[PDB]
């Protein structure tokens, strides 16, 4: 059957780049598109994008070019950088199949100069 | 984009009564909008894809329906296990947009 | 079952695919009609081994299992033989899929052929839908 989980830093600094990996157990990344979904503090969830079979790529225009998603095979993984963060991009990052039948646990992420 | 409201912003209901969640599309999508159901700490879980078509291993109470820009999420006889966040979801264009969510609780 | 052209039209429409991510309702109908000639049981054997199933031929290497496919990968999570029913919701839902990807409808060689490129339109016109 197929699990996926989201890791990487709980903690950024404004203005630097987010970067979070989805590991992918019982089936190759090859056998499905992946997407990264998000939702902010109040209830509000984002289609961040996702990566198809062919390796194109679709985006949120309100990411403004800020995102990034990326596939490795070897290491059946892919992944999400989201460059120049601010505080709005505060949120609880999952990631999940295209047809949304699986989903990772989700990971919270704060952008704090702190 | 497409925006995706949904009403009421929150219905609270008892045990054993039934509910019908809204979710009306700014412009015509078919039938490609779907239904998520997310509790506090969890992800969303997929309850009905494209308007009506029912999945497997969520419970039959759960029922979908409409096209065009107007939808229902309706749930017969309402189980305390069904309490939490109801969201609808677009694919008919990209991006894929959200509404902006039902809050279903006990009352 | 073999569907009458504007039967397939209203079908289709009704299963949300006019203008499905960029793609008219003309696009649809004229990629099954070129594909298996609106032929919900068609089948066809291909070289590598794969076959392609249903009204828009969709193939068991990339995108259905019909466990007899090498190097198959079911990117549609679903079962080839539910791509042969009268019924077309499982052909439509991967259909949106396959479409869903940058190739979009080039990945219909029928489509491709006979449809991009021409009018379209006309596979929907003069239908009650």
């Amino acid at each position: 059957d197929v699990q996926l989980q989201e890791s990487g830093p709980s903690l950024v600094k404004p203005s630097q780049t987010l970067s979070l990996t989805c590991s992918v157990t019982g089936d190759s990344i090859t056998s499905d598109y992946w997407s990264w979904i998000r939702k902010f503090p109040g209830n509000r969830l984002e289609y961040m994008g996702y990566v198809s079979y062919s390796g194109s790529t679709y985006y949120n225009p309100s990411l403004k070019s800020r995102i990034s998603i990326t596939r490795d095979t070897s290491k059946n993984q892919y992944y999400l950088d989201l460059n120049s963060v601010t505080t709005e991009d505060t949120a609880t990052y999952y990631c999940a199949n295209w047809d949304g039948d699986y989903w990772g646990q989700g990971t919270l992420v704060t952008v704090s100069a702190a | 984009d497409i925006v995706l409201t949904q009403s009421p912003a929150t219905l609270s209901v008892t045990p054993g009564n039934s509910v019908s969640l809204s979710c009306r599309a700014s412009q015509s999508i078919g039938n490609n909008l779907h239904w998520y159901q997310q509790k506090s700490h969890e992800s969303p879980r997929l309850l009905i894809k494209y308007a009506s078509q029912s999945i497997s291993g969520i419970p039959s109470r759960f029922s979908g329906s409409g096209s065009g820009t107007d939808f229902t999420l309706s749930i017969n006889s309402v189980e305390t296990e069904d309490f939490g966040m109801y969201f609808c979801q677009q694919s008919d264009s990209w991006p894929y947009t959200f509404g902006g969510g039902t809050k279903l609780e006990i009352k | 079952k073999v569907f009458g052209r504007c039967e397939l039209a209203a079908a289709m429409k009704r299963h949300g695919l006019d203008n499905y991510r960029g793609y008219s309702l003309g696009n649809w109908v004229c990629a099954a009609k070129f594909e298996s000639n609106f032929n919900t049981q068609a089948t066809n054997r291909n070289t590598d081994g794969s076959t392609d199933y249903g009204i828009l031929q969709i193939n068991s290497r990339w995108w259905c299992n019909d466990g007899r496919t090498p190097g198959s990968r079911n990117l549609c999570n679903i079962p080839c033989s539910a791509l042969l029913s009268s019924d077309i919701t499982a052909s439509v839902n991967c259909a949106k899929k396959i479409v869903s990807d940058g190739n979009g409808m080039n990945a219909w060689v029928a489509w491709r052929n006979r449809c991009k490129g021409t009018d379209v339109q006309a596979w929907i016109r003069g239908c009650r839908l």
